[PDB]
């Protein structure tokens, strides 16, 4: 009220009315889901185009050859994100030769992320990602908030309507887990999860966004005819 | 962790009044009495020290300071931006004079570095002004003997007798009538020690009253001898019972 | 090579009685050719004068600067500056180039007009004052200048007299130096009244 | 009015109200709790499990600085994260320079006036959390909590959000009936019970009970978390309080 | 953070004007009264001190009449503080020019340079821009006699008379119905007192009150003198004009 | 109103935010007390452990400042070691610059001098806190030196501060109109505290445990903090006569 | 120069010559050569005396201020003070310092850094120009927890001879004690010294 | 240069020759070689004349606004200090060789410094070119207690020394004495046994002698 004219400031009930409102973004969002098994990990993206001549915007980004993220609210936060992202992971295999933890990805971002909230001019990014990659621990999904908060998660969901998406895979939680060495059945509970927050539109082959990493599996994103199999 | 107070908080309102400098020239009123006066061998600079507690020891807050050996100041309103003004002073007439020149500067010139100073507080970004007025007593070669005051505005004028602070009003009418051309210096400390009377409320003496002198050369002062230009400082603070000394025959 | 050495010149300063002298030779060269001779040493700023030896670019910009600092000086004291703080003030201009120094040996000269008392002064070029009683030599014929100075100087010379043992002292030295002469200049100062005069000498 | 608008404001009280609604964010926040024992400290806090879906003994909040020193908070977790990260140059910077690892009180101020520094200036907001930290020195063991103003105590026992009068009424039990003082492994344990206990105010949602030690004699006075059969010893314990 | 306290001193009205420097012309017209006059033979600068007290030492003071080199002078109306800070810029200026080309800075040269430091302050910065307006008086082998005026806008225009400061509707009316452009500088030394006698908001204008200054190419062989006036100069020149 | 957020003048010619950093001085409840011995400086303090959870060690407003040099604070805890650690870094950089100890009243003013920096620059906010420096200055011997938010810093022979810092002041001052000295006239430093808490006792009408009280001294080249069996040493000393 | 400090059952001596050279020149026959950093932790400077002495004063200046923050410092924790500015500016220093102290929990402790900037914890330690020439009696001399009038006399007989074949040392021997009894200075003449 | 520096009973005593040479010509035969500081506190300079002249006038400028400021005595290892930092940061480049000594509330004091920052404590010093001519006087007669009258004449003698055997010292003595609970006495050109002896002739020339081409009036006034 008037608490909310900027970041730097806290509300009586102590609350930051700007963090609020940048987290409101990511729920004006089109629809994203994030879950993972044993051996793989994998993203589903409902993209969204601005009318039927326009193309439908790319959710997914590609970090380094084990590790990306989706993303929902303001793309070009997601674009310096994932460009940090990919900096940091480039950073540890060129330094140290070694692949950068997803659990250590989330807790660099946290950072990123909280210095935008304690300091004058700077916003909160206004945008939330779901984390995905496959490294010496496993398959790993991360769910960041622009407040700062990163979840390490077996599934998630975020944008519009996610809630239907979540409840979903909250049910399936012990199948959808064990769906190990087979990526087609865990791209299957993704788009089935998806599905659940849908109203009105339902999945077509340019709307579709899909990407996985596993075992021996590099992060790959598919579109197009592509994710037809999978409608 | 930033300043980022790059703007001026002092500015024109819509009267033509510059509002800050006009405040602290209201605080320049609250504050305690000082005065100066200008004889033909000599100025005087004084005020009350108006001791907060009585536990205080009084003789260690110096309102009336030394800037160079020659020149003397005092003030009303607020003692802290006094003393920083006295530190910027003191280093102003080495740095931007004497490190140069190979001697100390004019009167007239350490006044004007002081209000340059004063003036900068009142455009500057982030500040407010000073809330000080100084008097400032002096003597060089060239000149000879002279009194400044100066404002929060960074202005400057040379007076022959001036009061500032609380009873200024009636203390420049006191001096008016008083004043004249042909004062010698223990005249006008007479007069000074007059003058302040009538503005302090409780006690009058040496200890309460801090009197300063631009007058003769004072080789006994100076510390050393050798080489007979060096002469010694004209300034002189009078001692609490050389002030005690003048009251008897007041 | 040797920067004091290029352009070459000389400049010559005397007390006597109520008066102070400056001279110096108009030579410009470029080591072995000359260029000039026409390049005049000594400047005034009011009453107070100032010879510089050495480069000859650094004479022109010291020039140049002492004009600007006692102008604003001039402006804000508003009288004119004497020789003695002026003295401090090229002293002081020096060594703030203590480590890129102006290649100039600097002479002061003035009598100061409130005690009316005879001032010389003489620096290297960083600065160090030399604050001579008799005189103030500088210059590539530095050592010439001593020689003549020191056997032919007497102190309390009328200002007519001084006028003949600088002039000698300035000549006799210049030429038993190559890079010296061309013509020289003698300024007789009293406390109002200065008088110039152009010598007469060898042309080689 | 309008003196709450802006941090490092003073109000006619002589109060800075940002700062105050800092602590209403902490007090907003998870609990967490500090014991210290004989020989050592103790740390636990309650991590709120907002679903199942989340991945258990994995979103750790204790967080190690050096080797030595534990750190635990409430309220803004980012918050809390980027104040750690300071803690860990200053431990650094500390060690490169004297050799020694950084002492808990000399830690323990480094924090102090990082803190206070955000209070100072309207360009900065506060930290929104309550630290509670500690470990083993030279000098033996040491606990403090570290509040959004910057001002710190050395405690017995502390306990910060928004189940602490619970947790404050229990280790005020526990310091008038072990004077003589409370060994590492029994710490664990009445730390596993006070977050237990101090659950009630947060009880709508199931936990998941988190602990980490230092001690001379358990540990090499190396901060270490629970871990397995002695972390399910301290929860059986706890449920058995319970009921 | 910051921005809540910020005046926004370089900003437009609606109407398409600058507020700050509309509000210091209006401090500005409050300050004592500055009057140039330029003649064939010279210019007369002629001002009035606003602090009349018996116990200002007024031969040692300058509040209005300043020299910015040995050719070029000014006439000082709103803060003394505030002009000094100028003052001093100018007289450099003057000196890097004389330094660089080896000639005395034209007028026109320094007053733009002046003019476009306060124009800076109007523009960016976020300062408050400087409470003066100058009246320049000078000379230079181009032009010859020039008068100048700058105000805190940084806008700058050529004289023949001019006022600033107080009453300058009532002063400039008086100027321009006496004036005349074959004037020499005795008359115009008449004008400006006559000018100052009716304007001032004084019972009486006398000696005390005011300072006075005249640029003439009458020194001895060509040359130009500024003459800035003693106490006892302005009091002999106020009895032959004939106001006291 | 926003000259009342910020250090500029409202149109009284007051800065009102100096003014409410002087009302957070008292927030702590805290009264201290310093007077002088011949050869010592003795500062006491109340000392108020409200929790029973709180390490009582800790808990303490008195700051060593350089081995010569002691500190008093009144004021909440963060601004004290704000103001604490600056001195301390100040008192070592005056010895490694000029060779010599950095002397009591010196680091009084210079924490003004900062104090005072605070008060005109606006992005800075004043300290809510009242320093009483202590020591046995080599040259002017024991001295006590008060800065506080305005800038403002005094001498004096002994002083007081706190919400009854008028009922100590005045008993103070009643004691030396009768002893007409500028100072507690005993040998030894233990009785010097013995007068401090006493005087302290009568000022405000409580008695004290040695848990109640933190006593610093001043000595010739050492400041030091007294601990609660000190403390309690002096209790009986006090009760006994 | 020659310098040396021994640790012994007590605590620490630090021992030293007190000739400083301009080549030939001995510019000053009575220079103290152990200088204190702390109450009870001094150090030996050799090489460069403009540098060793800048050094020791930031080193007391940044011991001082740990002092008034953390309490007294360890010797460990003094001797890195001086590794660190003698390492970081290797470049521009010519300093070779022994640092010795005494805590009551560790006792007497000796570091010394040569040249590098490297630190190197020993029971003894020598050092400066002369030290080249009493490597093989120090050697050969030397015991662990020697008492004070043994180490007294070790540290002047082994100075002697350094004294006695460098040119560079000579004067007084100059030694400095540290134990829990406190801190004692000592100085040895040569009429005492070069006839042992 | 000759500089020196001794200590006796209850002060300090400085001494020092009046010679400034450059290359092997006499710049200066009366140059003050003593440099004020402070009222008590006086510094001999050998080595580079501009640097050692200016290095003290630097430190005494900054001693006086420390002493206004902290309202003291300065004091000598205040000097001492400020000088050494000085001099050490600038690598022996302000190649500036001085004999620091004084009187505060501490006591008297006596110190050198050294160009590169170096600094000795000594009861009897001697720097520049004379050095050793002047030390070796000074190690011959110097003891304990000496009384002011032995002193100046012992300081005086080590300047003469140098005088007489250095080339690059000579001309007059200047001394000052700094005493406890007394104002240090400057005695600039306390010996002078190097008074030119009279000439032969006066070379006084005739009017005229010399050839002049122009002359003219140089205006020097304003306006
Ligand atoms: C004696 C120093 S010595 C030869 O090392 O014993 C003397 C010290 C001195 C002289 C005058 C003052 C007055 N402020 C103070 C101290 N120093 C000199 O005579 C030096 C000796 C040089 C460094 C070898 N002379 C100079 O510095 C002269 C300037 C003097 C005459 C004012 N300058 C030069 O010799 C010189 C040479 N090349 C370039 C620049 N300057
Ligand atoms: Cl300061
Ligand atoms: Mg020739
Ligand atoms: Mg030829």
């Amino acid at each position: 009220n008037n608490y909310d004219g900027d970041t730097v400031t806290f509300s009586p009930t102590g609350r930051l009315f700007q963090v609020e409102y940048a987290l409101e973004a990511i729920k004006q969002g089109s629809v994203t889901v994030g879950l993972r098994s044993n051996t793989h990990a994998v993203l589903v993206a409902l993209k969204r185009n601005a009318d039927e001549l326009s193309s439908y915007q790319k959710k997914i980004i590609k970090c380094d050859e084990h590790m990306g993220l989706s993303l929902a609210g303001l793309a070009p936060d997601a674009r310096v994100l994932s460009n940090y992202l990919r900096q940091q992971c480039n950073y540890s295999s060129l330094v140290f030769n070694r692949k950068l933890a997803v659990e250590r990805a989330g807790h660099l971002l946290c950072d990123k992320a909280q210095k935008n909230t304690q300091s004058y001019g700077g916003r909160p990014y206004g945008v939330g990602l779901l984390i995905i990659g496959y490294d010496k621990s496993g398959a790993h999904l991360l769910e960041f908030q622009p407040s700062g908060n990163v979840t390490e998660l077996y599934g998630t969901a975020i944008g519009a309507r996610s809630q239907g998406a979540k409840t979903y895979l909250e049910r399936t939680l012990d199948t959808f887990i064990k769906i190990d060495g087979n990526p087609d059945e865990l791209i299957k509970a993704g788009v089935e999860a998806i599905s659940q927050s849908l109203r009105d539109e339902s999945l077509t082959v340019d709307n579709l966004s899909i990407a996985i990493v596993g075992k021996d599996t590099p992060f790959t994103i598919y579109d197009g005819e592509a994710v037809a199999k999978y409608i | 962790m930033t300043d980022r107070y790059s703007f001026s908080l002092t500015t024109f309102s819509p009267s033509g009044k510059l509002g800050q400098i006009d405040y602290a020239l209201t605080a320049v009123k609250q504050g305690v009495t000082s005065l100066g006066i200008k004889a033909t061998n000599g100025v005087v600079i004084a005020t009350e020290k108006k001791s907060s507690s009585p536990l205080a020891m009084s003789e260690t807050l110096s309102k009336v300071s030394l800037l160079t050996p020659d020149i003397g100041a005092v003030y009303s309103g607020m003692g802290p931006d006094y003393r920083v003004l006295v530190d910027k002073s003191r280093k102003v007439a080495h740095t931007s004079y004497k490190r140069i020149y190979g001697e100390y500067p004019p009167t007239k010139l350490l006044v004007s570095e002081v209000a340059k100073i004063m003036q900068e507080a009142t455009q500057s970004g982030g500040v407010r002004p000073f809330g000080v007025s100084l008097l400032i007593a002096g003597h060089d070669e060239f000149n000879g003997f002279s009194l400044y005051q100066v404002d929060p505005s960074g202005s400057y004028f040379p007076w022959k007798a001036t009061a500032i602070g609380k009873g200024s009003v009636a203390a420049k009418t006191f001096l008016e009538k008083r004043w004249n051309d042909e004062l010698e210096l223990e005249d006008a400390i007479h007069i000074a020690l007059l003058t302040l009377k009538e503005s302090v409320e409780g006690e009058f003496n040496g200890d309460t009253i801090e009197l300063a002198i631009i007058g003769d050369e004072n080789p006994d002062l100076l510390g050393y001898t050798g080489i007979p230009t060096d002469k010694g400082p004209r300034f002189r603070k009078l001692t609490s019972q050389e002030i005690n000394d003048r009251l008897e025959a007041l | 090579s040797d920067p004091s050495s290029i352009n070459g010149g000389i400049v010559v300063a005397m007390t006597g009685k109520d008066c102070v002298a400056i001279a110096c030779d108009l030579r410009l060269g470029s080591q072995s050719l000359g260029v000039s001779n026409k390049f005049e040493k000594i400047f005034h700023y009011g009453h107070v004068f100032l010879g510089i030896t050495g480069l000859a670019t650094d004479v022109t910009t010291l020039n140049e600067m002492f004009r600007y600092k006692t102008n604003l000086y001039k402006l804000k004291e508003e009288r004119a500056i004497e020789p003695e703080t002026f003295t401090q003030l090229v002293s002081s201009s020096l060594y703030e180039r203590r480590f890129g120094p102006y290649f100039v040996g600097p002479v002061v000269a003035g009598i100061n007009s409130k005690s009316g008392k005879p001032f010389i002064a003489g620096f290297d070029l960083i600065g160090c004052i030399d604050e001579a009683k008799d005189f103030i030599v500088s210059g590539t014929a530095s050592d010439q200048l001593f020689g003549m100075c020191e056997s032919l100087y007497e102190p309390n010379l009328e200002p007519e007299d001084l006028f003949e043992t600088i002039s000698q002292a300035l000549l006799n030295a210049a030429d038993r130096d190559a890079l010296s002469g061309w013509g020289a200049v003698v300024y007789i100062i009293k406390k109002d009244e200065v008088v110039k005069r152009y010598l007469k000498m060898r042309q080689d | 009015t309008g003196y709450d608008l802006s941090n490092s404001v003073f109000s006619p009280d002589g109060r800075n109200f940002q700062v105050e609604y800092a602590v209403k964010a902490v007090e907003n926040g998870t609990t967490s709790i500090g014991i210290k024992c004989n020989d050592g400290v103790v740390f636990a806090v309650e991590k709120l499990i907002t679903s199942k879906l989340l991945v258990p003994q994995k979103n750790v909040k204790i967080q190690v600085v050096d080797r030595h020193i534990g750190c635990v908070y409430s309220g803004l977790i980012p918050d809390g994260r980027h104040l750690v990260n300071r803690g860990r140059e200053e431990a650094a910077s500390f060690k490169k320079l004297y050799k020694t690892p950084i002492p808990i009180p000399a830690f323990a101020d480094r924090l102090g006036q990082y803190v206070q520094a955000h209070t100072l200036y309207n360009s900065v907001r506060p930290f929104g959390v309550s630290t509670i930290f500690g470990g083993v020195d030279k000098n033996g063991a040491h606990l403090y909590m570290l509040e959004p103003s910057g001002s710190y105590w050395g405690y017995k026992g502390a306990a910060t959000g928004k189940g602490r009068q619970s947790a404050k009424a229990e280790l005020e039990k526990l310091v008038d009936h072990h004077p003589e003082g409370l060994s590492a492994r029994e710490a664990v344990k009445q730390a596993a019970k006070i977050i237990y206990l101090a659950h009630e105010d947060n009880k709508e949602k199931d936990f998941e009970l988190e602990i980490s030690w230092c001690s001379l004699s358990e540990t090499n006075g190396l901060h270490k978390f629970v871990k397995g059969d002695l972390l399910q010893e301290a929860i059986d314990f706890a449920q058995k309080e319970i009921n | 953070g910051s921005r809540r306290y910020d005046s926004r001193t370089t900003i437009f009205s609606p109407e398409g004007r600058l507020y700050q420097v509309e509000y210091a012309l209006e401090s500005i017209s409050h300050a004592g009264t500055a009057i140039g006059i330029m003649a064939s033979d010279g210019i007369v600068l002629a001002a009035e001190r606003k602090v009349t007290s018996t116990l200002l030492e007024q031969d040692t003071s300058t509040e209005k009449l300043y020299k910015l080199n040995d050719k070029i002078a000014v006439a000082v109306a709103g803060l003394t503080a505030d002009a000094e800070i100028l003052i001093n810029t100018a007289r450099i200026h003057a000196q890097n020019y004389l330094k660089t080309y080896n000639e005395d800075i034209p007028v026109e040269i320094l007053v733009r340079r002046l003019s476009d430091i306060k124009q800076g302050y109007t523009q960016h910065g976020g300062l408050r821009p400087f409470g003066v307006s100058f009246i320049y008086a000078g000379y230079d082998d181009r032009y010859g006699y020039q008068l100048y005026t700058s105000n805190p806008s940084g806008n700058y225009t050529g004289w023949k008379a001019i006022s600033v400061g107080a009453n300058t509707s009532a002063a400039q009316t008086l100027l321009q119905m006496d004036y005349k452009d074959d004037m020499k500088v005795d008359d115009a030394i008449e004008l400006a007192l006559k000018t100052l006698s009716k304007t001032t908001d004084s019972s009486a204008l006398t000696y005390d009150r005011l300072e006075f200054a005249t640029i003439r190419k009458g020194a001895n062989d060509g040359e130009v003198y500024q003459k800035i006036f003693k106490p006892q100069e302005i009091k002999d020149i106020l009895v032959k004009t004939g106001i006291t | 109103g926003y000259d009342r957020h910020i250090t500029i003048f409202s149109p009284e010619g007051r800065l009102y935010q100096v003014e409410y950093a002087f009302k957070a001085t008292n927030q702590t409840n805290i009264n201290s007390l310093a007077v002088r011995g011949k050869d010592c400086t003795v500062v006491i303090s109340q000392k108020k452990v409200p929790d029973k959870l709180l390490d009582p060690t800790t808990v303490s407003y008195i700051f060593c400042i350089s081995r010569t040099i002691g500190m008093v604070v009144n004021g909440p805890i963060p601004d004290a070691r704000n103001a604490a650690l600056r001195a301390k870094a100040e008192a070592a950089e005056f010895r490694y610059k000029y060779g010599y100890d950095m002397p009591c009243d010196v680091l009084a003013k210079r924490m003004a001098n900062l104090s005072q920096i605070y008060t005109q620059r606006a992005y800075m906010r004043p300290l809510g806190v009242i320093l009483t420096f202590v020591s046995v200055d080599e040259e002017l011997g024991p001295s006590i030196y008060k800065t506080d938010p305005a800038g403002y810093y005094v001498g004096y022979k002994a002083t007081a501060t706190g919400p009854k810092q008028q009922e100590i002041t005045t008993n103070l001052e009643n004691h030396f109109k009768k002893s007409k000295i500028d100072h507690i006239n005993e040998e030894s430093w233990e009785k010097v505290v013995e007068f401090a808490i006493t005087h302290m006792i009568d000022a405000l009408g409580t008695e004290f445990s040695k848990n109640d009280l933190e006593v610093g001294v001043a000595t010739k080249d050492k400041f030091f903090t007294l601990s609660a069996e000190n403390i309690e040493e002096r209790l009986v000393a006090i009760a006994e006569q | 120069t020659s310098i040396m400090a021994v640790t012994f059952k007590d605590g620490v001596i630090l021992g030293a010559d007190s000739r400083t050279t301009t080549g030939a020149y001995i510019a000053n026959r009575v220079t103290d050569k152990l200088t204190r950093v702390h109450d009870k932790i001094w150090c030996c400077r050799s090489g460069s005396a403009a540098d060793t002495q800048a050094i020791a004063d930031i080193v007391q200046y940044h011991l001082e201020l740990y002092t008034s923050q953390y309490g007294t410092p360890s010797t460990e924790t003094a001797a890195s003070v001086f590794k660190e500015l003698c390492y970081e500016n290797k470049d521009n220093l010519t300093a070779g310092i022994i640092v010795a102290g005494y805590d009551d929990k560790n006792k007497g402790e000796v570091y010394t850094i040569p040249l590098g900037g490297s630190v190197h914890k020993l029971p003894y330690a020598i050092a400066g120009s002369g030290s080249t020439f009493i490597y093989g009696y120090c050697d050969k001399n030397f015991r662990e927890n020697m008492s004070k009038e043994e180490t007294v006399d070790f540290i002047k007989h082994s100075l002697s001879q350094a004294i006695k074949w460098d040119g560079s040392s000579g004067g007084v021997i100059r030694m400095v004690v540290l134990t829990a009894a406190g801190v004692e200075r000592l100085i040895f003449y040569p009429d005492e010294y070069e006839q042992l | 240069t000759t500089i020196a520096g001794l200590v006796f009973q209850d002060g300090v005593i400085l001494g020092a020759d009046t010679r400034a040479t450059n290359d092997s010509v006499v710049a200066d035969k009366s140059c003050e070689k003593i440099h004020f500081i402070a009222p008590k506190i006086y510094c001999c300079g050998a080595g580079v004349a501009a640097d050692a002249e200016a290095v003290t006038q630097l430190i005494g400028s900054n001693i006086e606004l420390h002493s206004l400021y902290t309202s003291r005595e300065p004091r000598v290892v205040s000097a001492l200090q400020m000088l050494k930092q000085h001099l050490f940061k600038y690598q022996g480049h302000i190649g500036a060789y001085l004999i620091v000594a004084g009187v505060d509330p501490t006591g008297s004091h006596l110190f050198s410094i050294h160009a590169h920052g170096s600094t000795d404590v000594g009861y009897y010093l001697s720097l520049g070119s004379g050095s050793l001519a002047a030390m070796a006087v000074l190690e011959s007669h110097w003891k304990q207690d000496l009384t002011k009258e032995e002193a100046i004449k012992l300081a005086s003698d080590a300047i003469q020394a140098g005088i007489w055997n250095d080339l690059g010292s000579g001309s007059n003595v200047d001394v000052c004495v700094m005493e406890i609970g007394k104002d240090a006495e400057y005695l600039r050109n306390y010996l002078t046994p190097n008074v030119r002896e009279e000439k032969q002739k006066s070379y006084k020339f005739p009017r005229g002698t010399t050839a002049v081409l122009k002359e003219s009036i140089v205006n020097i006034c304003d306006i």
